[PDB]
Formats: structure tokens, C-alpha cells, sequence
């Protein structure tokens, strides 16, 4: 069963071959394909020896103007993943309920305890209510809920990765302001997300045909007159038989970047890469231990980790800063 | 029928020869009669219970410890009736005031692998089981008639000495007086009673098959097992899985576990000295404040202050009964960058009593109960923390009413709600460690403000590169707590005459310029000194000089505390303008 997976992982170039296996229909977005693939397998939930409880869950937050297949990105991840659940934001915690059969006032499970090990697909993130907002943040940095309800005082477990998509205000994302303005979300919540992908639109002529032809053809072969087999068994296998290790040769390969970029960002109207970004980068370090079975930290996927952790930060920036920081780093990082 | 009592009179004789003969220890050292001695030493103290161990019973007579696993109901009786005939030939002659022999509740423990609630299949009905869990509830103790006596109503015929069966099963009063149909009533004057509780046991968290809410079971404690465990404990129950007999489906019964063995999972003269010498050593101050925040580094003042809140000042009662505070409050202003949640978790973990809150609320509420249809009172966190410490984050998220009430609670140190049908008072005695992200008055309810700051020089960036791996990689608390537990309770510090004239001249000159500060600029908001802040200074110096078991504080720490405060007030000075 593995004997194939051995050489298939030893291709040394499984990255490209797996990226275009998720998002099977939707054309383009090989950018966000990368991030979501990073999220799917996950990372490594190491337990720090200083009693600090770092988490091993990658949470994503899409955003972009209406009509760009965000919801489809949610629905396909409903299928490909395992033990997944789903919800809209327009039930998040366990609540007292009168049983249909037994006629006793029991307690029923919510929507963040049914993903206690898998994924939680939130939709219409903006439409959440104040109680829902004050309840969602607790589970991010603690991953554990208490219920002192009418039923009884309990404290249960919730270890889920959150995959949600918000909307742009004014019916269109406009990149003059920062992303923290068009999202319409409380500020300490966006920090609880690792990746911040920003979806947009395009009127380029040569891609109009490329996308049209694809949709039209997908409407030609659906009506009554890496495939979906390798990667499902692969997310089952590669979830289990790896335990990525952590050496200390990369420990100084990054600080040389931070010392520069912190000044580069603070110089202008922005807050540089902070520790809650280094944590995301170091989490996505192992995100490729699951694809390659590599499990050893190398100066190769650190070029990838830093690249991604800046990819999800240059976009959420100002008008001329999203390009000034590019002219500096996108040419500096030697992409 | 006639062989029944003839077997029993031969079991109650082999259960008696076990207590009377079982020894331990080898032949080289010397022996020890294990259960006679405990019977005597527990009777003479007035306890009346032994703790028989099942391995011993097995190793002495192998058949008995099997019956006890199969028919525990009708054999525990013989065991507890032999424990009473052995405790008679051991303690007698009882001296003067007691000459009636009591009854010995024989508990029993074991060393065997535990089952789990999900493994209680109905073939285990009336077999000793052994399950772990967590207590989740506790009823109030009640009476339970054991030896009851009835009387007729019309002809006044008595039929006494009737014995109830143990567990949750009643009794069927006759109807054939030998007078109307059921002429029998209970005589309340003649009925021996024993206590009984009723707990509720939830299954351990790491054994739920993870799709649902954990299942729980119901217990039934007895005479000496009552008031032995508190909701929140870990236990290991040895009970007789059985059924209620108070006589969805046609033949369904209820089920409980009659507990007859209980366990719990987890100061010294020589330990006192490691507190003594540590309080006496010259650099006693920094040694603690260094080992109270290993992960987070930078600006030990925000860790210097937290050292005092763990000790606190002292509670004084003037002649007027006008008591004084004995706790402190702290505010850590600044952006939420998750650097502070770690600190909250630490201070909560290393505290004698402590709760970290983001349910019912913080202060008390008045809620319309579904059952009563009326309003009831819900004391929140600050009434459960007795002397402990409460940690709070996002000081603008808490409910408007709740924030008002926490303001008043830090003001007066008690919560008194006068609403629909509720007029009570709850003493709030805890410590507030708040983290911010605001009136000049809720701000002034505290005494110490710490806001966050940083730089960006490339040597500063070398400090940052240092701090990178200090987190990339990832005096003990286990004795720090047991040190505080003895330090708080043995020191009575007050101020010495010189600290008085130090503080007077510091505070007067702190006031003396606020005038010319606010008379000209008056930027619609500022923060001046108040006597509440002065009292805060005094109760800080007390907590400093309590680190050293030093019953009299001096100028040794007043000036550094005043400079700490020159930091903590200038912070809010910069923030409020
Ligand atoms: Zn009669």
C-alpha cells in the first residue's frame, strides 16, 4: 500500500503535482491553492517544554469581491477532508435541547466540538453575532470551551482548524486602505489567523478565453446525456506515519531577515512581522513534512516558510507600501 | 433456608479469623498484626472504620475473596458483622462513658486495573466494579433509616426492630395487623438513622470516543464516606453496580453504584528552613522575580510588580471596625499581542487560588429561573475567589452591567444586589490582574498602569534576534506556592516611623506640582495623585517587606516602590493625554 507512495513521495517534485489536484474545477489561484494545501495536512502540534502550549492548527481567512468561487473552495474542502463539518455565519457551542424521543432536557453538541480533531468550515464570517464573536476567539488561543449552562458546568475540548471567508465592504475590495478596513472584523481576531489570502478580479483578455472555455466545457459534459484516489488515501497515510523533527540550523537563518524587515515596516505606516507571524511560519515549516515525508527541517523549506509568511503580509498593506515593500523584499528574498 | 444460616455461621467465622490472624512483615525483622491494631487504634479514637485490602483477603483464604467479587451484597454484611465481634474482644473493657458496642463500617480498597463507565455491560449487575472518574455534583447529606420500628393505629400493636436493607430500596409495610387495611405507621421516636449523600461521577476526559458529551453515573455514599470529596476531584470508586428498587420502555430500571471504597488522586519542620534561609539571603528580592516568567522576557518591572500581588499587604481593623484592603490591582495596558496571555496563564497557575476569565458572569446576576419562574441570584467568579487572584483580558469586552458591577466590587470589596426578590451581600476577596488594549475613574480604580513600548535600532534588532530563538526553542513553582502559603500566614508587617516621613514628603511633592500642571493645560483629562494611591503604596511596601519575613519595613524598599510607581503613573499619564 505504501510501496508506491515511497517513490511517489521520492519524486522530489510532488509539490506542483499535488497543488493542481485540489481546486479541481476552479481555474487560476495557484497562489491560494498553495496556502490551502499547506493548511489541509496541517503542521506539527509540538508541545513546548516551558508550559506555553503552542498550537498546531493552521487557520485561513479568505476575502474578496463577490463572484470568485470562495464558497466553492469551502465546499470542496468539505469533501476532500475527513471528519469535517460546515456552518454559515448568518449553534457554535453546546446548548440545552429537549430531546425528540426521550423528552428530557439534555445538552447537545454545537459546531466547534464536532471538529474536535478535523476542520471547521465557517461561512459568512461577517454575519456573526456579538456572542458568537466573543465565543469564537476563546477557542483560537485556548482550544477549550467551558459550559456553565442550565444543564451543568463542564469543560470540554475543541481542537479544530478554522477555514472561513469574509466579504469586502462596499461590495468591492479596494486596496487603497489596509486589509484591516475592508474586512469589517475585530482587530484581535485577524491576529488569530495564520494566512490572510486576498481574492480579487481580472479583465485580462488572454485569460478570459482560458476561463470561459473551461466553464463552458464543464457545462458540456455534466448532464444526463492526481485523481481523487491518491490524495484521499494520502491524507490518510501522511497524517499518520510522520513526526517531523526540529534541528537548530535554521534558528539563525531567519533573524537576519527580521532585524531588517522590522525596521523596513515600522519606518512607514505599518506594523512589521511580529511573533504571531513567526509562529505561523514555524508552523508551516512542518506543513511540507506531510507532503514530502521529509520531517527534517532544512534551509530549503525555510525559503518556503519565510516566502509564504511574507506572501500573506505584503498583500494586507497600503497602496504604495504594498509595492514599496515589494520593490524591497520581492527582489530581496530572491523568490 | 436452614442451610442458609448454617453457611453464614461458617462464613462469619472465616471472615472473623481473617481479621484476627493476618500479619505482615518477615521473620528476620519482626511482625505486625495489621487489622487488630487498626481496629483498636480507630475505635479508641472514635472513628469506627477499617480499610480492608482485597489482595490480603485473597492471599489468606482464596475462596472468600471470590465470593466478595461475585455476591458482594450478602457478604459485606458478614464481613461487617465480624468486624464488630473482633472490635469487641480487642477494646474491652471500655472505660466508663461507653459500654455499647458501635458498628464498624468496613470500607475496602484494592490494587487492580480500573474499568470504565463505557464498559459497564449489564452482565456486571451486582458485581464489585472499580471505575475512575471526576466528581461533578454533590447532594446535601440526608438521613436514612436503618433499624425502624412500626406501630398499629387502632389496636396499638407494635412490631419493632425491623431492619431496612442498604442502598436505595424502601420497605413494604404490612396490611394484616393481627383493624383496618393498612393500620401501620412509623414511630419517629424509635428509628436509628445514618447519613447519606449522593454524588455524580463523570468519565475522565481522555476516554470519550470523541463524538459527543461524556456520560456519567450516579453514586450513593454512606456513613463515613459522606463529605469526603468536593466537586472537581479525581477519584477511584469501588462499588456494587446495582438497581433502584422503589417498586421509554416496558421493563426499564434505573441503576447506580453503591460506593463502598473511595480514593483521591493528588508543611514540615525541615521544609520551613528552605523558606527561612531564602527569606534571609541578601538578594532575596530578584531571585523570585526572575523565576516567575521564564518564557516571556523583557522589562522585569512588569514582573517585579507581579511578585507583590502574590503576597499582598495585611488586613487591619482600626478600633472603628473600619477594615482596610489586603490586596492589590494591576493593569497591563497595551496592544493585544498575545505576549500577555502567557503571563495571565502563569500567574493563574502559580497562585494559591486563582481564576482566569475572558458564562454566568463575573459579578452576581439575577436570572429568571425556568422552574421557579422567579429571579434567583448567581454569584459569579469574584465571590468564589476567596483571597485568590482573578485575571482578566480585553477590559472593553465585558458586559456593560458586568463592568459597572466589577467597578463597584473593586471599590467596596463586596457585591450587594437589591433587585426583584434578591437582597443579599457577597464578600469579594480576590485580586484583579487586568490586561487592557476608559473613564479616568475606572482607570483610577487601579493603582499601577503598565503600557507596552519598543524601538528599532540594529543593536535593538540584535536584542530582537536574541528574543527570536528564546521563543523558537519552545526556585520552582511547586515549592513557590507552598512557600507563599506559609509566608502569607506568618508575617504581620507594618511601617516604621521613618517610612512615614519618607512617604509624606514624597506624596506632598507629588501633589504640589499637579496644580500648576492642571491649572494651565487642563487637557480635558489627566491623572493626579489621590490618597487611595498612597494607601496602595503602603500596601505595596508591606508585600515587599513580607518577602523577607521582616516584621518591620523601612527605607529599604519605599524609594524603589515609589520609582516603580513613577513608571506606573507616567504610563497612564502618556496614555490619557
Ligand atoms: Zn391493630
Amino acid at each position: 500500500d505504501v510501496k508506491m507512495i515511497t517513490s511517489l513521495s521520492k519524486d522530489q517534485q510532488i509539490g506542483e503535482k499535488i497543488f493542481a489536484s485540489i481546486a479541481p474545477s476552479i481555474y487560476g489561484h495557484e497562489d491560494i491553492k498553495r496556502g490551502l494545501a499547506l493548511a489541509l495536512f496541517g503542521g506539527e502540534p509540538k508541545n513546548p517544554g516551558g508550559k506555553h502550549k503552542v498550537r498546531g492548527d493552521i487557520n485561513v481567512l479568505l476575502c474578496g469581491d463577490p463572484g470568485t468561487a470562495k464558497s466553492q473552495f469551502l465546499k470542496y474542502i468539505e469533501k476532500v477532508s475527513s471528519r469535517a463539518i460546515f456552518t454559515t455565519g448568518q449553534g457554535l457551542t453546546a446548548y440545552v435541547q429537549r430531546h425528540p424521543v426521550s423528552r428530557e432536557w439534555t445538552l447537545e453538541a454545537g459546531a466547534l466540538v464536532l471538529a474536535d480533531r478535523g476542520v471547521c468550515l465557517i461561512d459568512e464570517f461577517d454575519k456573526m453575532n456579538d456572542q458568537d464573536r466573543t465565543s469564537i476567539h476563546e477557542a483560537m488561543e485556548q482550544q477549550s470551551i467551558s459550559i456553565s449552562k442550565a444543564g451543568i458546568v463542564t469543560s470540554l475540548q475543541a481542537r479544530c482548524t478554522v477555514i472561513a471567508a469574509a466579504n469586502p465592504i462596499g461590495g468591492r475590495y479596494d486596496p487603497s486602505l489596509t486589509f484591516s478596513e475592508n474586512v469589517d472584523l475585530t482587530e484581535p481576531i485577524i491576529s488569530r489567523f495564520d494566512i490572510l489570502c486576498v481574492v480579487r478580479d481580472t479583465v485580462d483578455p488572454v485569460q478570459d478565453e482560458m476561463l470561459a472555455r473551461f466553464v463552458v466545457g464543464s457545462h458540456v459534459r455534466h448532464h444526463p446525456s492526481l485523481p481523487q484516489e491518491v490524495l484521499k488515501k494520502y491524507i490518510i497515510y501522511a497524517k499518520e506515519r510522520v513526526h517531523p523533527k526540529l534541528n537548530q540550523m535554521d534558528q539563525d537563518k531567519v533573524a537576519k531577515m527580521y532585524s531588517d524587515l522590522r525596521k523596513e515596516s515600522m519606518a512607514t505606516g505599518s506594523i512589521p512581522i511580529t511573533v504571531r507571524h513567526i509562529e505561523s511560519m514555524i508552523r508551516m515549516a512542518e506543513a511540507h513534512a506531510r507532503i514530502h515525508l521529509r520531517d527534517y527541517v532544512i534551509e530549503d523549506d525555510v525559503n518556503m516558510a519565510i516566502r509564504v509568511m511574507l506572501e500573506s503580509f505584503i498583500d494586507t498593506q497600503k497602496f504604495s507600501v504594498m509595492r514599496s515593500m515589494r520593490k524591497t523584499f520581492a527582489r530581496y528574498l530572491s523568490f | 433456608a436452614d442451610e442458609g444460616q448454617a453457611r453464614k455461621s461458617q462464613l462469619q467465622r472465616r471472615f472473623k479469623e481473617f481479621l484476627r490472624q493476618y500479619r505482615v512483615g518477615t521473620d528476620r525483622t519482626g511482625f505486625t498484626f495489621k487489622y487488630r491494631d487498626e481496629l483498636k487504634r480507630h475505635y479508641n479514637l472514635g472513628e469506627y472504620w477499617i480499610e480492608v485490602e482485597m489482595e490480603d483477603l485473597a492471599s489468606f483464604d482464596e475462596d472468600l475473596a471470590d465470593y466478595l467479587y461475585k455476591q458482594p451484597a450478602e457478604h459485606l454484611q458478614l464481613l461487617e458483622e465480624a468486624a464488630k465481634e473482633v472490635a469487641d474482644e480487642v477494646t474491652r473493657p471500655r472505660p466508663s462513658g461507653e459500654e455499647v458496642l458501635q458498628d464498624i463500617q468496613v470500607m475496602l480498597k484494592s490494587d487492580a486495573s480500573p474499568s470504565s463507565i463505557r464498559s459497564l455491560k449489564s452482565d456486571m449487575m451486582s458485581h464489585l466494579v472499580k471505575i475512575p472518574g471526576i466528581i461533578i455534583a454533590a447532594s446535601a447529606v440526608r438521613a436514612k433509616a436503618t433499624r425502624i420500628s412500626i406501630q398499629c393505629r387502632s389496636c396499638r400493636n407494635t412490631l419493632t426492630n425491623i431492619a431496612m436493607r442498604p442502598g436505595l430500596e424502601g420497605y413494604a409495610l404490612p396490611r394484616k395487623c393481627n383493624c383496618p387495611l393498612d393500620p401501620y405507621f412509623i414511630m419517629p421516636d424509635k428509628c436509628k438513622c445514618v447519613d447519606f449523600q449522593t454524588l455524580k461521577l463523570q468519565e475522565l476526559p481522555d476516554a470519550v470516543p470523541h463524538g459527543e458529551m461524556p456520560r456519567h453515573m450516579q453514586l450513593y455514599c454512606d456513613r463515613y464516606l459522606c463529605d469526603k470529596v468536593v466537586p472537581g476531584n479525581r477519584v477511584t470508586i469501588m462499588g456494587i453496580y446495582s438497581i433502584k428498587k422503589f417498586g421509554v420502555g416496558v421493563g426499564i430500571r434505573s441503576s447506580y453504584i453503591r460506593v463502598l471504597g473511595i480514593q483521591v488522586d493528588t508543611v514540615s519542620p525541615q521544609e520551613e528552613e528552605e523558606f527561612r534561609r531564602l527569606a534571609a539571603l541578601p538578594n532575596v528580592y530578584e531571585v523570585i522575580s526572575k523565576s516567575i516568567a521564564p518564557s516571556i522576557f523583557g522589562g522585569t518591572d512588569m514582573k517585579k510588580a507581579i511578585a507583590c500581588l502574590l503576597f499582598g499587604g495585611s488586613r487591619k481593623r482600626l478600633p472603628d471596625g473600619l477594615t482596610r484592603r489586603g490586596d492589590i490591582n494591576l493593569l497591563m495596558l497595551g496592544d493585544p499581542g498575545t505576549a500577555k496571555s502567557q503571563l495571565l496563564k502563569f500567574v493563574e497557575k502559580c497562585s494559591p487560588i486563582g481564576v482566569y476569565t475572558s458564562a454566568a458572569g463575573l459579578t452576581a446576576s439575577v436570572m429568571r429561573d425556568p422552574s421557579s419562574r422567579n429571579f434567583i441570584m448567581e454569584g459569579g467568579a469574584m465571590v468564589l475567589a476567596d483571597g485568590g487572584v482573578v485575571c482578566i483580558d480585553e477590559f472593553d469586552k465585558m458586559r456593560e452591567d458586568d463592568r459597572v458591577a466589577i467597578h463597584e466590587a473593586m471599590e467596596q470589596q463586596t457585591i450587594s444586589i437589591a433587585k426583584a426578590g434578591i437582597t443579599t451581600t457577597l464578600n469579594s476577596r480576590c485580586s484583579v490582574l487586568a490586561a487592557a488594549n476608559f473613564m479616568p475613574t475606572i482607570l483610577s480604580r487601579f493603582d499601577m498602569i503598565f503600557i507596552v513600548k519598543d524601538e528599532h535600532n540594529e543593536e535593538r534588532d540584535v536584542m530582537l534576534a536574541k528574543h527570536v530563538i528564546t521563543l523558537h526553542v519552545s526556585i520552582d513553582l511547586a515549592k513557590l506556592k507552598k512557600f507563599i502559603a506559609y509566608c502569607r500566614v506568618k508575617c504581620g508587617p507594618r511601617l516604621s516611623a521613618e517610612a512615614a516621613e519618607k512617604l509624606k514628603n514624597r506624596y506632598i511633592i507629588m501633589r504640589s506640582g499637579a496644580r500648576q500642571h492642571e491649572r494651565d493645560s487642563d487637557r480635558r483629562s489627566s491623572i493626579p495623585i489621590t490618597v487611595r494611591q498612597l494607601e496602595a503604596i503602603v500596601r505595596i511596601a508591606e508585600a515587599l517587606s513580607k518577602m523577607k519575613l521582616q516584621p518591620f519595613a523601612t527605607e529599604a524598599d519605599v524609594e524603589e516602590a515609589l520609582r516603580l510607581f513613577q513608571v506606573s503613573t507616567l504610563d497612564a499619564a502618556l496614555s490619557g493625554t
